[PDB]
């Protein structure tokens, strides 16, 4: 499991990203869940982003685009999600 | 071992330790992601 030990890692995060997403919990039980709330409000009302320089931001872009490779619903609960496979569905 | 020639930036913030992903697995999704229209993802066009 070279690369594999690193894939499997990231889908910790994307179940954590996509349960905060939906989660209402001010300090939930969940370590990711409490940490994913502050790194989506960041982004929220951050002005400088992948386009400035943002270390947050980027990181974000880069766990939204690895499910967004593969997700194809409309409702998905992740802000990003839904911006990025709107624009990757129009390559070919 | 540089692109520029600026002295010294000119804002900062703590809103650079969130970050919910490490090294090692940002590595591995940018392998597979490619950065297709990465710099593009929040104008959604
Ligand atoms: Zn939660
Ligand atoms: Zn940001
Ligand atoms: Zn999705």
């Amino acid at each position: 499991s070279p690369q594999e030990s690193r894939r499997l890692s990231i889908q910790r995060c994307i179940q954590s990203l996509v349960h905060a997403c939906q989660c209402r919990n001010a300090n939930c039980s969940l370590p990711s869940c409490q940490k994913m709330k502050r790194v989506v409000q960041h982004t929220k009302g951050c002005k400088r982003k992948t386009n400035g320089g943002c270390p947050v931001c980027k990181q974000l872009i880069a766990l939204c685009c690895y499910h967004a490779k593969h997700c194809q619903e409309n409702k998905c609960p992740v802000p990003f999600c839904l911006n990025i496979k709107h624009k990757l569905r129009q390559q070919q | 071992g540089s692109h520029m020639s600026e002295v010294h930036p000119s804002r900062l913030q703590t809103t650079d330790n969130l970050l919910p992903m490490s090294p090692e697995e940002f590595d591995e999704v940018s392998r597979i992601v490619g950065s297709v229209e990465f710099d593009s993802m929040m104008n959604t066009v």
